[PDB]
């Protein structure tokens, strides 16, 4: 909403080469702040961002006790979804949790989230009331009987309206000179002949922040929709990211053609042209 | 499920020949997350390459940034090389400065 | 900071 906080989870099992391996990384908006590697030589949860550094050693610790906790519950559940699943024990097996909330400029809960996938398909959600479940299957279906009965949305509820959204904006106020600035595009059109006849007008928009943003390429005034190749947001590597879109246009026809960007770091959209 | 990598090969900066900079291999899409990814100099593999930790993305599939210091020149060949089991042998994905 | 409970399938 205005902003947001997610932590991502990941357990691989590994038949045949070890415990499953657990990664697990939080995010505020578009920012990595921690991660947590069971494979790392003594795996605590370690800092990302400059600004989560001050938190202290209780912090720590009680992060890495959740995590190796996390790390325990996701085995007993890779074991139990093998029985539920009817599968082999030599087969390896992905299980993936996301969690977070959002919270509007008020500061408090806009949504929360917390759901689970097997493999890369959806098992069991939490629904937007933060009461209900979504199950994608018949299996998935036993997990939320189970957890119906244990009440576990409840408990989840009161984490996401509460320590969620706190925490969260405890760190926006501590990072507040960098994640509560948007860092507004870089932008600039470049020409590639391709032959004689016809050449790519590229529209680059490079260190932004957020990660949001609309790039668009309109030949006297109308989009260029199915003609735009478009390529997905990437980070630049230094917590800001990059965005590309091109357009294949007869030669002599350049300057008709126009690249319009919209990021919340701009006061209004910008349009561009290949200055030559 | 499995799912293919799209690979993005690019530095952190424009460009500009005998200038330091950084060079990305970042990796998306991706399903199962075991993956190997190569940071190439004229075909050789770059030995000191850096990546993030694995992250995925509303729709489950992975992510992950690869990244190495550089300082592009005329002359010298960069590519990617990504290995994972929904490639019948590794995709290697040539640098271009304009991408 | 994380929520602590541990819930299983």
């Amino acid at each position: 909403g205005s902003h947001s906080m997610r932590y991502f989870h990941t357990s691989v099992s590994r038949p045949g080469r070890g415990e499953p391996r657990f990664i697990t990384v939080g995010y505020v908006d578009d920012t990595l702040f921690v991660r947590f590697d069971s494979d790392a030589a003594s795996p605590r949860e370690e800092p990302r961002a400059p600004w989560i550094e001050q938190e202290g050693p209780e912090y720590w610790d009680r992060e890495t006790q959740i995590c190796k906790a996390k790390a325990q519950t996701d085995r007993e559940d890779l074991r139990t979804l093998l029985r539920y699943y009817n599968q082999s024990e030599a087969g390896s097996h992905t299980l993936q949790n996301m969690y977070g909330c959002d919270v509007g400029p008020d500061g408090r809960l806009l949504r929360g989230y917390h759901q689970d996938a097997y493999d890369g398909k959806d098992y069991i959600a939490l629904n937007e009331d933060l009461s209900s479940w979504t199950a994608a299957d018949t299996a998935a279906q036993i997990t939320q009987r189970k957890w119906e009965a244990a009440r576990v949305a409840e408990q989840l509820r009161a984490y996401l309206e509460g320590e969620c959204v706190e925490w969260l904006r405890r760190y926006l106020e501590n990072g507040k000179e960098t994640l509560q600035r948007a860092d507004p595009p870089k932008t600039h059109v470049t020409h590639h002949p391709i032959s004689d006849h016809e050449a790519t007008l590229r529209c680059w928009a490079l260190g932004f922040y957020p990660a949001e943003i609309t790039l668009t390429w309109q030949r006297d005034g109308e989009d260029q929709t199915q003609d735009t190749e478009l390529v997905e947001t990437r980070p630049a590597g230094d917590r800001t990211f990059q965005k590309w879109a091109a357009v294949v246009v007869p030669s002599g026809e350049e300057q008709r053609y126009t690249c319009h960007v919209q990021h919340e770091g701009l006061p209004k959209p910008l349009t561009l042209r290949w200055e030559p | 499920i499995q799912r293919t990598p799209k690979i993005q090969v690019y530095s952190r900066h424009p460009a500009e020949n005998g200038k330091s900079n950084f060079l990305n291999c970042y990796v998306s899409g991706f399903h199962p997350s075991d993956i190997e990814v190569d940071l190439l100099k004229n075909g050789e593999r770059i030995e000191k390459v850096e990546h993030s930790d694995l992250s995925f993305s509303k729709d489950w599939s992975f992510y992950l940034l690869y990244y190495t210091e550089f300082t592009p020149t005329e002359k010298d060949e960069y590519a990617c090389r990504v290995n994972h089991v929904t490639l019948s042998q590794p995709k290697i994905v040539k640098w271009d400065r304009d991408m | 900071a994380r929520a602590a409970a541990a819930a299983a399938a």
